[PDB]
């Protein structure tokens, strides 16, 4: 989606743009195999199970 | 840009004729200036050419 | 049309001159006509006619019958615009003083008679007599008498003896004054009388007489016998929206006076008493003076609303209203502003300009081109096929565009470069296009700032946008010769990245034919880009004549510098691209391209440099996470041993081992040394971090971690970031300054707790302020700055002085901070200099020291240079070419025309939003003391006596690389001119600023402690005991001994008593004063000291500045001065200087003069010009002064021609001046 | 706000000093095209004619 | 596109009295009363004036000495 500049971090600490990329990253990973058990229609166990 | 009451149009008739030329007048903000001092007890004027 | 403003004072007549008629009726537009009425403030017939071309009655309409007085209402119908122009007056019925010739500090009224204001002040209003042309009485002429004292006093003498009181008295009192014979008796007071007391009004007194009289008005007109009204446009009553009215409360004060006018001859012509009549003319001069200047007396407030309405003054003076924010500073045509961003594709020259904004720009030059090819039928047809948007006529806005030059401004202008001429490029959307070299000039972001944009109309304007105001013609700042364009951020990093080496890159060692081989193997994907790589390059390098010669060679380097190599240029060699390249290295390479092949290679060069940067700091991946922070894991460890070294700390201040005071510097030492271990625990893991194995050697080398090569680069991070980054960052301390004994203990990444960021709140929070309110305090320093400065421009070509200053490197303390070559290159020399050996010629006269005489000079132990200033040279009203310098965009000759002046405020005030045990000598070479005493005690070893001691070192050279102080009674062990060896301390004893500095050193303010200087040499000596201070005696050698001075005891001395000491001696410690170093020293010391002292606060933070510049203040602060005698002559230094020195020619004796040192705020007072002083001084005060006098402005300068709208006289308007003024009284 | 994926990465100085680059696909699929509302009247209102 | 006149300076090398002449023969090509010296390449007057600098055959003299010239041009119109 968009494309910031890394210089942009070490002069203003500002590291919490960091780390909300990675447990960001995570939350939509998560959310990947959320939508492949619903595009994939498996069952109403490895829903529940994930 | 900004004053001379004449110059704004003066410049404006010649850039449509291809020619870039100003002709320098007055601001007007000066002659306001000058009223706003004469009006005073004061008496500001101007000498030659 | 006119060449000479003249200011005077306005007489009762020369008022009924100018107005064309009487206002009666204190009246406006009628009620319900919206007409206006009859001798009312808006009256047709008095001013003028409210249509264009038509009278008031309706009478006359047609443009044919124009200079004609239609007998209906007397309104000639003439061109609307005239009720603008149209004066008028008011006939006052009791006579009223002019409140700005009574309130202002040297009250004019009051001087006028030498009477005190508090009597002036009693007589207005009516609460005293005042005694007038006695004669032969028991009264004097000027003398005062209350109700009682006036009674029985008639009766004595009825003739003879007259005493009003009022307006009436102050104005007749000052109508018998005798302006010529009162003058010829001041002459003698003056004379015999001695005691300054005697001479304190009377040589102010006699001046105000002399000049009342060679001007020409008279004092009666002090006194406004007819008030003189404003033109009803300049204080309109215009309709609004919904029908209300909008008017000036000029008008609500004028409708005042002419009410209580009325009301008064209402009154003299009813019989009325005097309790009525003497309370009616006091609330007519209440209003009178309110309507002039408001804020003086009482500050009559306006109607409905309770701010106060503002008078005819306050519409002058102020930041806000006119001179500040209308003559200097107006709104203009032809501009516009947008949010700017990037743009690398754009060449440093050009810039991307959004299509709309350039329709709407040239919209004149659209039309006009439009007709002329045939396109369009006439202007309106023009203007709606520019309004359709039709296609044809955005090819006629590139045709227009085309070498169009434009102008972009950056919001603050601290420096000329905030304005530069870019070319345009037609680019879609709404956003500006900038180059990013630019960025450092402007000194601007791409977080949301805007720029705006103007465009040239003349062909002149056009011309000097294109050699003048251009991008790639201003390279190098004025104010440095370093080049203000520089590669920033990404540009460093790619080149950096680039020209990195690691060990192991894939095919390293190996050898090719050159930089196309090398990318071949890059692009290819088979070699690296840090690969060891050797190969052959051919270095072109122009030789032995004159003449290019390419030698081609194989040498050391990487895949990547050889590839870096395809951008350099011809004429610069290889080694220039064998390094890291960082930021410190790019900007010298590119330093040294421009002074080798010239400005158009550097262009180019740079471009080329951009390009290339950004593209490979791209590709090179070149980002950051959470990983890269390497939190050094004996971080725990080390926090917690710290942690227990107070808790004895503790228990030592519990126990009582330690006081307060004294334990917390145990715990502040220990935590400060502290830090340093956390500190370096991270660095010397990051600085060498990646370890790799060479061909299968496990070795480490300069670490690859992101964060880090941002840093080596000096893209962005710095390094105490980098300590705050990884590790934790540091103690704060609250306002006070107390720094607390709870350091921070985690770092960033791990993430702060609640009570650590506390601390760290109060530290933003003083950064913030303390930055965000620093705003107005440069830039008045500045402003102040450019209204010293604006006048003096380089108009003669050689003065004609040898003077000089000495230049002499700054070496102090350890080591050198600015070599002699800086401050004496591009500058000229004063007198031959020579070899260490006499009669020789290193350099003749005076010539340009440019970079070739620089080495030359430095090829010789010849550290002494004998440089020409500004601060002296033989010029009037201006400075000559060669005592100022080269320093420029250019490398050549500073050029006949150019304001330096301006130049000069503004480099001083851009860099200014920057700012807020023994000895052991280093170098090996010879023991040089300088002025110091000695005698030989027990130890047989040598001793110093003298408070003052210079060390230098006389090495083999014959130079000083070294310069130490030493106190009294100090432990020499060589003596002076002996050996020493490689460090040995000759030196032993007991030892028992900011933005407001600068501001402080330029206007010349006393300091606080004082330290008082000799005025001759002798022996010096004691005298009578304390009374109130102390006293202290001056005893000469063999001239006269008159001089004296009181010191008091209560303030330590350092001089030795029997003992000779010069003229300027520490006769204490203490600061010093800037006056008292240009009695005892002369006009080269005080200067020499003044740059000396500002350079240093500005030398502490990154800021470079030649001393050219400071002088050029120092120059304009002593422009004034005193004289001693009266020779045979009848104040400013030049025109006494050479009007004195004409008849000093003849025969006739000179006088002599005396340099007097004004700040810059008190040097930027008096001024030939006054209108340049009323526009930002305080005009109120100006203006009346300078109206008293007479005073006769031609302007001759840059502001006041600003202000009447004329070409400055300076760069392209000196040389129209030139032309004119040639021909011009003469 | 919104959801933006985003990549710490210079990109040949299209973000130089601060300026941000966005993909097309994100002003594509409208998710951030706000709405604005302005509000221009009218005014008939009695003159001197 | 003039992006720098370094050369057009060198000429006359006083970075002002370039803007005066450069002016004065940008009228005269645009101001109609006379022709280009250059091959005209689209360039703006503004710009072939600094081009007639360069190339030398064009400055303060030269012209001081052609309208000298038309001076006495105009006076030999009138019998
Ligand atoms: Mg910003
Ligand atoms: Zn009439
Ligand atoms: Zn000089």
């Amino acid at each position: 989606d968009i494309v910031l500049n890394p210089l942009g971090v070490p002069s203003r600490m500002n590291i919490g743009q960091i780390l909300e990329t990675h447990l960001g990253m995570a939350a939509k990973g998560i959310g990947d195999k959320i939508n492949a058990m619903l595009k994939q229609q498996q069952e109403v166990a490895k829903l529940r199970e994930f | 840009k900004s004053d001379d009451v004449n110059g704004r149009t003066k410049m404006y008739k010649n850039i449509v004729d291809g020619n870039h030329q100003m002709e320098p007048g007055m601001p007007e903000s000066f002659n306001v200036l000058l009223k706003e001092i004469r009006s005073l007890g004061i008496n500001i004027e101007l000498e030659d050419e | 049309e006119f060449d000479a403003i003249k200011i005077a004072l306005a007489s009762p007549d020369m008022i009924r001159s100018w107005s064309f008629g009487e206002v009666k009726k204190p009246e406006t537009i009628n009620y319900r006509t919206f007409k206006p009425e009859r001798d009312g403030l808006f009256c047709a017939r008095i001013f003028g006619p409210v249509k264009d071309y038509e009278c008031l009655c309706g009478k006359y309409k047609r443009l044919k019958h124009r200079g004609v007085i239609c007998e209906k209402c007397g309104v000639e119908v003439t061109q609307t615009k005239v009720r603008r122009e149209r004066m008028g007056h008011i006939e006052l019925a009791s006579p009223t003083a002019h409140i700005w010739f009574l309130k202002s500090l040297p009250s004019r009224i009051g001087l006028l008679l030498d009477m005190p204001l508090r009597d002036i002040e009693r007589v207005l209003y009516f609460e005293s007599y005042v005694v007038i042309e006695g004669g032969m009485t028991n009264l004097e002429r000027q003398q005062i008498l209350t109700e009682e004292q006036y009674l029985d006093a008639l009766e004595e003498f009825g003739d003879e003896f007259d005493a009003k009181m009022g307006a009436e008295a102050i104005q007749a009192l000052l109508k018998s004054m005798d302006l010529e014979q009162e003058c010829e008796q001041l002459r003698e007071e003056l004379n015999e009388t001695n005691s300054e007391t005697k001479r304190k009004k009377l040589t102010k007194r006699i001046k105000l007489l002399e000049a009342f009289v060679q001007s020409g008005n008279k004092p009666e007109w002090m006194i406004l016998t007819v008030l003189p009204v404003l033109p009803p446009d300049l204080r309109p009553l215009v309709p609004l929206d919904g029908g209300r009215f909008a008017t000036s409360d000029l008008n609500d004060l004028y409708r005042r006076v002419i009410n209580r006018n009325n009301r008064l001859k209402r009154l003299l012509d009813l019989a009325a008493p005097d309790i009525i009549v003497r309370n009616e003319k006091r609330m007519l001069q209440e209003a009178v003076d309110a309507l002039l200047d408001n804020g003086r007396r009482g500050r009559a407030i306006t109607g409905s609303n309770k701010r106060p309405l503002k008078s005819l003054a306050d519409m002058i003076k102020g930041k806000q209203g006119r001179f500040r924010q209308n003559l200097l500073g107006k709104r203009v045509d032809y501009s516009g502003r947008s949010v700017i961003t990037v743009g690398p594709y754009l060449r440093l020259h050009q810039c991307g300009l959004p299509k709309k904004m350039a329709l709407e720009l040239f919209k004149p030059f659209i039309y006009g081109k439009l007709e002329l090819r045939g396109l369009a039928t006439t202007i309106k047809a023009a203007k709606k096929m520019v309004e359709r948007e039709e296609a044809v006529v955005w090819d006629i806005l590139d045709e227009v565009i085309r070498e169009h030059p434009v102008l972009l401004n950056r919001a603050p202008t601290l420096h000329r470069l905030g304005i530069q001429a870019f070319e345009p490029v037609l680019i879609e959307g709404k956003a500006i296009q900038l180059h990013p070299l630019v960025c450092a000039a402007y000194n601007a972001d791409f977080d949301g700032d805007q720029m705006a944009v103007h465009v040239p109309l003349t062909l002149e304007a056009q011309l000097e946008a294109r050699a003048l105001m251009m991008s790639t013609n201003n390279i190098l700042s004025p104010a440095n010769g370093e080049p203000i364009i520089v590669p920033s951020q990404d540009v460093v990093l790619g080149l950096y990245y680039m020209t990195r080496d690691c060990v192991n890159a894939k095919g390293e060692g190996m050898v090719l034919t050159g930089p196309k081989e090398a990318e071949r193997l890059y692009r290819s994907g088979l070699a690296s880009l840090h690969a060891r790589v050797k190969v052959r390059i051919t270095e072109y390098e122009k030789d032995a004549n004159g003449e290019l010669v390419a030698k081609t060679s194989l040498k050391d380097t990487t895949v990547g510098r050889a590839i870096l190599w395809m951008i350099v240029p011809k004429g610069l060699p290889y080694s220039i691209v064998n390094q890291a390249l960082g930021k410190k290295a790019i900007s010298k390479m590119l330093n040294t391209c421009y002074r080798i092949l010239g400005l158009k290679p550097t262009v180019i060069f740079a471009d080329q440099i951009m390009y290339t940067g950004f593209a490979y700091a791209a590709r090179s991946g070149a980002s950051v996470g959470i990983d890269d922070m390497v939190i050094p894991e004996k971080k725990h460890e080390i926090i917690s041993e710290a942690e227990a070294e107070v808790a004895e700390i503790q228990e030592q201040f519990q126990s009582g081992l330690v006081t307060a005071g004294e334990r917390y510097n145990k715990v502040i030492d220990i935590w400060a040394a502290a830090n340093d271990r956390v500190s370096k625990a991270m660095m010397d893991n990051l600085q060498t971090e990646t370890v790799i194995n060479r061909d299968g050697q496990e070795e480490k080398q300069v670490s690859f971690n992101s964060i880090y090569m941002m840093a080596d680069s000096g893209a962005r991070g710095s390094a105490a970031q980098i300590r705050q980054l990884a590790g934790m960052r540091g103690l704060m301390a609250k306002p006070d300054g107390s720094i607390i004994e709870t350091p921070i203990t985690a770092n960033f990444r791990e993430g702060l707790n609640v009570l650590q960021y506390f601390i760290s709140t109060h530290g933003a929070r003083k950064g913030l302020a303390d930055t965000a309110l620093k705003t107005a305090n440069s830039g008045y320093l500045t402003r102040r700055l450019v209204d010293v400065a604006q006048d003096l421009v380089v108009t003669e070509d050689d003065c004609g002085t040898h003077e000089g200053i000495m230049m002499t490197p700054v070496i102090e303390g350890g080591d050198v901070k600015e070599p002699l070559r800086d401050r004496v290159l591009g500058r000229v020399t004063a007198e031959d200099v020579l070899k260490p050996g006499t009669a020789d010629i290193l350099v003749p006269r005076n010539t340009l020291l440019h970079e070739q005489w620089c080495d030359l000079l430095e090829e010789n132990s010849v550290d002494a240079v004998k440089v020409r200033s500004v601060v002296s040279c033989d010029t009037d009203f201006g400075v000559c070419a060669h005592c100022y310098g080269r320093d420029l965009a250019r490398g050549h000759i500073i050029n006949k025309g150019e304001a330096i002046g301006v130049i000069a405020a503004q480099s001083i005030g851009e860099p200014g939003t920057q700012l807020t045990s023994s000895i052991q000598v280093k170098n090996k070479g010879s023991i040089k003391l300088s002025n110091v005493k000695s005698v030989v005690n027990s130890s047989g070893k040598l001793v110093i006596t003298s408070r003052n001691t210079e060390l230098k070192l006389i090495d083999e050279f014959g130079r000083t690389k070294e310069s130490y102080k030493v106190p009294y009674g100090a432990v020499l062990a060589k003596g002076d001119g002996e050996q020493v060896a490689g460090g040995e301390t000759v030196a032993n004893w007991d030892p028992h600023g900011g933005l407001p500095r600068v501001a402080d050193l330029f206007e010349a303010r006393r300091p606080k402690e004082p330290a008082i200087l000799a005025e001759i040499s002798g022996i010096v000596s004691f005298g009578k005991e304390t009374k109130g201070k102390r006293r202290l005696v001056i005893t000469p050698v063999d001239g006269s001994d008159p001089y004296e001075e009181m010191i008091p005891k209560w303030r330590q001395l350092n001089v030795f008593e029997g003992e000779r000491v010069e003229r300027g001696d520490v006769i204490s410690d203490g600061p010093e004063a800037p006056h008292d170093i240009l009695r005892l020293r002369g006009v080269h010391a005080v200067t020499r000291y003044i740059v000396n002292e500002v350079q240093d606060v500005y030398r502490l933070q990154g800021v470079k500045i030649n001393d050219k510049h400071i002088e050029v203040i120092v120059r304009q602060m002593l422009r004034k001065a005193t004289i001693v005698n009266a020779g045979s002559s009848d104040v400013e230094y030049s025109r006494v200087k050479i009007a004195n020195r004409e008849l000093e020619a003849n025969g006739k004796v000179g006088a002599t003069y005396s340099r007097d040192l004004l700040g810059i705020t008190k040097a930027s007072l008096a001024t030939e010009s006054f209108i340049s002083a009323a526009s930002f001084q305080e005009t109120t005060r100006v203006l009346t002064e300078a109206a008293v006098a007479g005073k006769r402005d031609e302007l001759r300068g840059l502001k006041e021609n600003v202000i009447v709208g004329r070409l400055i006289p300076a760069g392209t308007g000196y040389a129209y001046h030139q032309d004119r003024m040639r021909r011009r009284a003469a | 706000g919104q959801n933006m994926r985003v990549a710490f990465m210079p990109w040949n100085g299209y973000n130089f000093e601060d300026s941000i680059l966005v993909s097309e696909r994100v002003v594509q699929e409208d998710r951030f095209t706000t709405i604005h509302i302005q509000e221009l009247a009218c005014v008939s209102r009695d003159t001197k004619l | 596109a003039r992006v720098t006149v370094q050369d057009a300076v060198e000429k006359i090398g006083n970075r002002f009295d370039l803007v005066l002449v450069a002016a004065r023969r940008a009228r005269q090509m645009q101001v109609g009363g006379k022709d280009p010296l250059v091959p005209e390449e689209n360039d703006k007057t503004t710009v072939i004036a600094l081009r007639e600098i360069e190339e030398g055959l064009i400055n303060n003299q030269i012209l001081d000495v052609r309208e000298r010239q038309e001076q006495q041009e105009q006076e030999a119109a009138e019998l």
